[PDB]
């Protein structure tokens, strides 16, 4: 049962802001590539190697079909990270800050309503 | 000298005076003020007062009037400057990019504008329908500066901080609803020898081949011929002009911006060193003819404007007020523009006023000052009617 | 709705400049002049300078030269424009056909590029290699002469000097090499360059740089005997030539800078060097031989001449004559004298052709005291201001009409007269004594005589019939006297004559191969020319013998056998007029009966029908139809002459009121002899100029009709020296007057100069009417300049005042910031003030409102209102302006103008007293003067040679948007207007009777042209555009430019075609083409009339249109 | 006797020696 709730509106307004005002979080807000940047490894380990600037596109394109769909994309973005992006190394260093502030507000995000 | 001028006007008849135009219009410097009535203050959505950043008057026919302001919020405004109604005086305001925006610019003689800032793209709307015409994405670090040929309406440039400069022309067909950019130039002003040193700051448009560039590091112009096409150009591109910096200190001195007269031929260039240059680009004089010194420009989110009839220069800086100088004899002081409390970032004149002139400044207030002549006023307040004084340096 | 149509009635006549060559023919010199579009080109002869052609060009001709290629026997002309465009002209003449072809035409306007400072300079290379431009600042445009380049296909070429002051050639290079005095901030610098067109780039130079003074004019080319270039300026003559830097300082040429500047000798031994101030300075080159083949030269000198016109042109045309042009004063024709004379000055003029100059202001005025109007304006400026009178036109009572000698002329019979009698003497030339001889009568005195056939001529003599003469040498048909009754209300023709012989009468036409009897029948009405007047010269036979009598006026056609009875309407009308007038073209013949009784019958006469014509209601006195005839051309036709002031022209059956130029015509008519063209037979080109010098500069001038005066502004510059305060420079018309009066403000007291500084005293001078002596001359205060005067009647007063505003002008402040507002009555020979009005600010331009004043202080709107007390009180303000110049009144509409802000339409209110801002306009034009036409169209003249109408429209909604006026038309003038005016030379009353002039209204511009504005209907306005875009069509340019292009709107930065303008020259250039021209044109034209019948384009049809339009011309 | 003004040059000496 689709529906709107509250905390679509926490991720889709300022929680989504707080996505976007966030600092060391340059390179992602543009859809990630593998020509511009010459790295082939990012389309041959992971079939879709999604950013989060597709799933503002997504949201904005009201795509999305369950929270737990929601959810379940950002900790994809979060297994994406982790499974490409070589633990313990500073890359991961950096989208683990980006984790850090993620971590606090999926604490800051409530439950339905 | 003014009156003499129009004293003898109808007996010589039509005297040139070096400027596009008559009437040595100094004597009304210290004329100029912005009552209370016409400030206009920038509220934030949240309620905390936003510094606009970037406010630049337009071209279009029977509409010259409406202002271009915007905040560091996104939220673009457009104003109206003429009328004297007091009755909301923003005509229109919307959401443009969901970051902060750095520079606007307006295709001559229509409804439509760019909108450039860290999203990585710009947007080309259509203020006339408010709709998003266009996306120009394709920059793989922030925007800093757009603009517009003054003979071509369709074909445009665009700069970013990662050290780019690509032409985008709007007759292209978008193959997603994404432009793609007609011609590109990579590492237009590197450092002599990916950073905020590979940056260009200023690209301004002369001709409907011709491109004006200004980095950050570099200190030098660089103007290329854009009839020369740079499709792969596998290598560090040359320019086919190049003005090098007549400078003293050894810093990584920059030009903060850029202006150009009602020709083309006279390009005034605001340094970070408290200087402003002006060059002959007809000529093939390298050195500057003439300098301007006084304001300090040591931010370099500090804008630059040229009055309609190419006479005063005026420019921002950290004095907390606006500086005006007069073009022809540079050796005179300049005249200070009393009134703001914080730095001011951006002074436009009108394209086609005389009289009206805005300055956006970082004390999060836009004033539009107007001529205020006749010292005999009407009464009903000497000080408490004003916000802003013209004052000459002594 | 505002369509205007905009015609120049007089042509510019201010001299742009000059050249002489062998244009039109190798064999002949010649002189071009192109005054501002005009360009005429005068060949050198004998009997003067006679015109051969003038040219009207789309654009100002700003760059005039000649310049002979080889290959080609007549040199070419070159021709650059205001709006850049070159154009290359060719004299081609075959027998009769004169034109000029353009054998390259071309835009060379830049896209970017400042325009320079000084305006545009061309040069040539002397061996006529290639064209040099200082058209940008910084750019060097080079034209290469290969005639492949029928295009004009240029290149610039980029120097480092940016400010370059003048440019010239070099002479004796044999690669083209250029020289150029250019300013930077180390100073004034003169610099050689050797221009190549293969690499198109500049050389080193032949010679280094010298640092010339800091004043450097312009520079002279030396010709190949000396070489090397001339610099000349400010209190310095310098001569560069490689190693030779000879310079010298005169102390002669101090008191003013050169200008203008021309080459006398070929070999270039003499120079002729202008002046602002008039001077005509000569330059001597001292030249002496060294060894074998070198000449070299050994000094400078410098010569004062005399004193001219303001010369902007210089030039030598043959035998020591010089013409001296100027652009704000009329032109002269200087000889220079070897001897000197009285007051010595080598200077004599022979000839002075007329410049209307920069005209500052004009009014219309009425000499003739009937209701019409002529312009007056205050020509000149600087020592040679006028008041020259322009009007429209084309005790000596008596003429000789007699013009018995086919080519001497002059007097043969003096044709003495008065009443009854006849005086005639045998004559030598135009000798006339008082001695009278008792060989003929001279008691007796004519008023006519005439010839009757074969030459059997009558000796009318009361003594005795002694024919002195050789042809009929008998005593046959004397004239005689049956009751003493000489020529008394009597007349006689020549193909016939019929004569009343007391009353039983045997028709006197008795001679050889002359024998009718007709007026035997008892005539009862005996007439003055009893007679008919033939179609020509027909005789025997009767083609038409229908004539008629105006006794009774019947539309029975009374011929001359007949005599029948009518009614008796014997009318009052016994008055005399002049003539009735043999005036047509080719072939058409009306009878406009002079029947100024009543119903005055501009008969177009249909020979067969003759039945009504359009009857013109002029209610005037008693003055019946009288015969008369005087021949010039093939014309058939009369004249209605009643008795109130009618002066017509030619037309088919309507008729317009104008003026002869004679002042008094009872029985005149100038002679035919073409003697003197310059001394016409203009008793006291088809507006009429009268001249009347002042010998100083006028600013404004306005007139009073109470006492019949004229109220003029006027500014003397005097040298201003510590031995008595200031001195005067030369007598001028204040000085000379009959009366003086200084002005006296106690309460308004509130530096020192030098002894070589100079003062503009403003004075006040009030002109009579008739005599046009000045009476009095008010002078004001010292630095008091005066700037506005007006002659009204202010509030409940009878008596009418003459309002002056002044301001105090100083050398320190930038700004004047204290003037005053005097008013000044003229009861009798002196000028008494009243009313002070001390305020502080500067006034401006002043007008009447309605009954009440408003002036215009700097950034101040003010109503004054004229008390009881004989003082202004202000009544309201209004400060929305930077400052007003220039301000139109109209019922309760103040048009108020602004140097570079827009149209500020006030309202008066008179309920609430102050004013309101109805609308505004919100351009930048940078304006220049400020008409109102109607209720809505508001016109303007700007500072770039620029026209615009306005209008506030009614169509917008309740708020703001009504507050904004649209530029609805705009028009390229090409010319700086200077003032507007109401009026028209044609009678000002009647103009709504269909004819498409709705608003008649004078402009004058700085270079001296007179220029008509009317208004008129919508599909007259479509109609109209639509044939001239159809004539521009068919019709070709004289230098292959656009009149679209030309007559487009044009500022710094818009260049927005020209809408809702029809042009003037375009639209009268229909008239002078062929029939085939006709023919081409409308061959598939509309021409509405109504709204959608007769659609044939007849070409007469459209003539006709052309010629009702150009009736207000 | 005066150089400055003398021996100007002329054409044909019918050319401004009438009227
Ligand atoms: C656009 C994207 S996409 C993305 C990344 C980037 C940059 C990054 C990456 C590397 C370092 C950082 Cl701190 C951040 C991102 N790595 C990759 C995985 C990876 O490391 N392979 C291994 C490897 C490859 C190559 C190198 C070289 N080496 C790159 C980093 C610096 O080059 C620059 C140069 C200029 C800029 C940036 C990086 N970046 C910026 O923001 C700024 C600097 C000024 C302001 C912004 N800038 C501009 O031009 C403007 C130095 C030199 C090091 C390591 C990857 N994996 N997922 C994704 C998604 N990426």
């Amino acid at each position: 049962p689709k529906r709107q709730t509250n905390q679509l509106q926490y991720l889709l307004r300022v929680v989504l802001k707080t996505l976007w005002k966030h600092q060391f979080a340059w390179p992602f807000q543009q859809p990630v590539d593998a020509v511009k940047l010459n790295l082939p490894d990012y389309y041959k380990i992971i079939k879709t190697p999604m950013d989060m600037g597709t799933i503002k596109k997504r949201l904005e394109n009201n795509y999305y079909w369950n929270a737990q769909e929601c959810i379940q994309d950002f900790n994809t973005m979060f297994t994406n990270c982790y499974i490409y992006n070589k633990p313990g190394d500073d890359i991961v260093l950096m989208a683990e800050a980006l984790e850090k502030l993620f971590l606090q507000k999926i604490n800051e995000l409530p439950t339905e309503e | 000298m003014l009156f003499n001028s129009v004293l003898r006007q109808p007996q010589l008849g039509v005297l040139r005076n070096g400027w596009s135009s008559q009437y040595p219009l100094q004597s009304l410097l210290t004329g100029y003020q912005c009552s209370g009535n016409d400030e206009h203050t920038s509220y934030g959505e949240t309620g905390v007062p936003v510094p606009p950043f970037g406010c630049t008057f337009s071209s279009a026919p029977n509409m010259e009037h409406v202002l271009a302001v915007a905040n560091e919020e996104g939220f673009v405004r457009l104003y109206n400057t003429e009328s004297q109604s007091f009755r909301k005086k923003c005509f229109k305001e919307w959401m443009a990019h969901w970051n902060a925006v750095f520079d606007l610019a307006w295709v001559p003689g229509e409804l439509k504008l760019v909108t450039a800032a860290g999203d990585q793209t710009a947007k080309f709307w259509d203020v006339k329908a408010g709709e998003l015409i266009g996306t120009c994405k394709g920059h793989q670090c922030s925007l800093k500066s757009v603009a517009f040929s003054k003979f071509e309406k369709a074909v445009f440039c665009t700069g970013g901080r990662d050290g780019n400069i690509m032409v985008w022309d709007t007759r292209c067909n978008k193959k997603d609803g994404f432009y793609r950019q007609v011609n590109q130039i990579s590492g237009a002003h590197n450092t002599s020898d990916v950073d905020f040193q590979q940056s260009v700051t200023v690209v301004l448009f002369q001709d409907e081949n011709t491109l004006v560039s200004a980095g950050a590091v570099d200190g030098i112009i660089k103007v290329w011929d854009l009839r020369k096409n740079y499709t792969a150009y596998r290598q560090e591109p040359i320019a086919s002009k190049s003005f090098l910096y007549p400078g003293s200190s050894t810093r990584k001195l920059g030009y903060s911006s850029l202006i150009l007269d009602s020709t083309g031929s006279t390009l005034f260039a605001n340094c970070t060193d408290d200087n402003i240059y002006m060059f002959n680009m007809t000529g093939l004089k390298t050195s500057p003819v003439a300098i301007f010194n006084g304001h300090q420009n040591s931010t370099f989110y500090v804008k630059s404007s040229l009055s309609p009839d190419d006479q005063f220069l005026v420019s921002g800086s950290s004095d907390e007020a606006a500086y005006i100088w007069k073009v022809s004899t540079p050796w005179q002081p300049p005249t200070v523009l009393l009134g703001h409390s914080q730095e001011v970032t951006s002074v436009c004149w009108c394209p086609s006023d005389f009289t009206k002139i805005a300055t956006c400044s970082d004390d999060n207030t836009l004033k539009i000052w107007r001529l205020n002549r006749g010292l005999e006023e009407k009464p009903g307040g000497d000080k408490l009617s004003t916000v802003g004084w013209a004052s000459q340096k002594k | 709705m505002s369509y205007n149509y905009v015609v120049t009635a007089q042509k510019p006549t201010a001299v742009n400049g000059c050249v002489t060559g062998h244009f039109t023919s190798a064999e002949d010199l010649n002189l071009l002049i192109a005054k501002n579009t005009r360009l005429e080109i005068y060949v050198v002869t004998a009997e003067g300078l006679r015109p051969v052609k003038e040219v009207g060009m789309y654009g100002k001709i700003a760059v005039m030269e000649l310049f002979r290629p080889k290959g080609e026997s007549k040199d070419l002309l070159f021709i650059l424009t205001a709006k850049y465009n070159a154009c290359i002209l060719e004299y081609k003449q075959s027998g009769e056909s004169i034109d000029i072809i353009t054998r390259a035409h071309g835009n060379v306007q830049d896209r970017i590029g400042r325009p320079s400072e000084t305006g545009i300079i061309g040069i040539i290379d002397p061996e006529c290699r290639m064209i040099g431009l200082r058209l940008y600042d910084g750019l060097f445009k080079v034209i290469p002469l290969d005639r492949d380049n029928k295009e004009l296909k240029a290149f610039n070429i980029r120097l480092e000097e940016l400010h370059v002051i003048d440019v010239k050639f070099l002479y004796g290079c044999q690669a083209p090499t250029i020289c150029f005095v250019y300013q930077d901030p180390q100073g004034r610098h003169v610099k050689t360059y050797e221009v190549s067109l293969r690499e198109k780039e500049f050389n080193k130079g032949p010679w280094k740089q010298e640092n010339v003074e800091a004043e450097a004019s312009m520079v002279i080319a030396v010709p190949e005997p000396f070489g090397g270039a001339i610099i000349i300026g400010q209190e310095s003559i310098t001569y560069h030539n490689g190693d030779k830097y000879l310079a010298i300082a005169p102390p002669i040429i101090k008191q003013s800078t050169i200008v203008c500047h021309n080459r006398v000798d070929p070999n270039g031994s003499r120079y002729l060097l202008g002046d602002m101030e008039g001077r005509l300075f000569m330059l001597l080159l001292e030249k002496e031989e060294q060894m074998d083949g070198t000449v070299t030269l050994k000094d400078l000198r410098v010569e004062l001449l005399g004193e001219t016109s303001i010369a902007e042109c210089l030039t030598y045309l043959d035998n020591g004559v010089v013409f001296v042009g100027s652009r704000l004063g009329d032109s002269q024709l200087v000889k220079l004298n070897v001897d000197s004379n009285e007051q010595g000055s080598y200077v004599v003029a022979m000839e002075t052709f007329t410049n209307l100059g920069p005209i500052v202001d004009m009014c219309v005025v009425d000499l003739e005291r009937q209701g019409q109007g002529q312009l007056v304006t205050c020509s000149g400026a600087f020592k040679e201001g006028s008041l020259r009178i322009i009007r429209n036109g084309i005790g000596i009572k008596g003429l000789w009409p007699l013009r018995s000698d086919p080519n001497r002329e002059t007097d043969d019979t003096l044709v003495l007269s008065f009443v009854g009698q006849t005086r005639v003497l045998m004559l030598n030339g135009e000798e006339v004594e008082e001695t009278e001889l008792m060989g003929f009568v001279d008691d007796q005195q004519t008023f006519f005589c005439g010839n009757v056939a074969h030459q059997q001529l009558i000796q009318i003599t009361s003594a005795s019939v002694r024919l002195v003469s050789q042809e009929p040498k008998a005593l046959v048909s004397e004239w005689k006297e049956p009751q003493a009754k000489n020529i008394s209300v009597a007349s006689c023709n020549s193909s016939q004559v019929v004569v009343a012989v007391g009353r039983a009468l045997y028709y006197l036409q008795i001679h050889p191969q002359e024998l009718r009897q007709i007026s035997h029948t008892e005539m009862e009405h005996e007439v003055a020319c009893l007679d008919i007047t033939p179609l020509g010269d027909s005789n025997g036979l009767s083609p038409l013998c229908a004539i008629g009598l105006w006794t009774d006026i019947s539309a029975r056609i009374l011929k001359l056998p007949s005599f029948e009875l009518l009614h008796k309407e014997m009318l009052g009308g016994e008055i005399i007029p002049r003539s009735i007038l043999m005036t047509t073209f080719e072939s058409s013949h009306y009878l406009l009966c002079a029947l100024g009784d009543g119903a005055l019958f501009y008969f177009g006469l249909n020979i067969e029908t003759g039945l009504l014509s359009d009857r013109k209601k002029v209610t005037l006195g008693t003055q019946p139809t009288v015969l008369r005839t005087f021949r010039s051309l093939s014309t058939t036709n009369v004249f209605a002459c009643s008795d109130r002031p009618t002066v017509i022209y030619s037309s088919n059956h309507k008729l317009v009121f104008s003026n002869v130029n004679l002042k008094e015509v009872n029985y005149m008519c100038p002679l035919n002899s073409d003697g003197y063209p310059d001394s016409l037979a203009l008793a006291n080109q088809k507006l009429h100029i009268r001249t009347v010098p002042l010998y100083e500069s006028p600013r404004k001038i306005c007139y009073q009709e109470v006492s019949q005066c004229f109220g003029v502004l006027s500014s003397r510059i005097e040298v201003q020296d510590t031995s008595g305060g200031t001195t005067a420079l030369r007598p001028s018309a204040s000085t000379q007057a009959l009366s003086s009066s200084v002005s006296s403000s106690k309460l308004f007291s509130s530096h020192e100069t030098s002894f070589g500084e100079e003062v503009e005293v403003h004075n006040l001078l009030i002109i009579d009417q008739h005599t046009f002596e000045v009476l009095h001359a008010h002078q004001f205060l010292q630095n008091e300049y005066a700037l506005s005067l007006v002659s009204c009647k202010l509030g409940k007063d009878p008596n009418t005042y003459f309002i002056v505003g002044t301001a105090m002008v100083y050398p320190e402040e930038a700004e004047p910031k204290q003037g005053r507002i005097v008013v000044f009555q003229y009861s009798d020979g002196k000028l008494q003030t009243v009313a002070e009005k001390e305020v502080k600010g500067a006034v401006y331009s002043m007008v009447e409102f309605n009954g009440k004043l408003l002036a215009s202080i700097n950034s101040t709107v003010r109503l004054y209102e004229w008390t009881t007390e004989k003082e202004l009180r202000t009544e309201c303000n209004h400060y929305n302006n930077i400052m007003a110049l220039y301000l139109k009144t109209k019922g309760d509409f103040i048009l108020v103008g602004d140097l570079m802000r827009s149209v500020l339409l006030l309202a008066y209110k008179p309920m609430e007293g102050n004013f309101e801002e109805i609308a505004r306009d919100f351009n930048p034009n940078w304006m220049s003067a400020v008409e109102i036409l109607d209720d809505d169209n508001f016109l303007g003249a700007e500072n770039a040679f620029n026209l615009f109408v306005c209008q506030k429209d009614s169509a917008a909604t309740t708020d703001e948007e009504r507050q904004h006026l649209q530029e609805v038309g705009l028009f390229h003038l090409g010319e700086f207007v200077n003032v507007f005016c109401h009026g028209s030379l044609v009678m000002q009353n009647l103009g709504e009777t269909s004819t498409p002039t709705q608003g008649s209204v004078l402009f004058g511009t700085v270079n001296g042209m007179i220029g008509l504005v009317t208004s008129l209907s919508e599909s007259w306005y479509n109609l109209l555009l639509d044939m001239q875009n159809r004539l521009n069509k068919v019709i070709k340019s004289v230098g292959k430019i656009e009149h679209s292009f030309w007559r487009s709107f044009h500022t710094e930065r818009k260049t927005e075609p020209a809408t809702g303008f029809i042009d003037g020259d375009l639209i009268e250039s229909f008239l002078d083409i062929s029939r085939p021209k006709m023919q081409e044109v409308v061959a598939n034209l509309q021409y509405d009339d109504g709204s959608g019948m007769k659609r044939e384009a007849t070409a007469d049809d459209l003539i006709k249109v052309v010629e009702e339009l150009t009736r207000i011309h | 006797m005066a150089d400055f003004l003398k021996g100007l040059p002329v054409y044909n000496k019918s050319n401004f020696s009438r009227f």
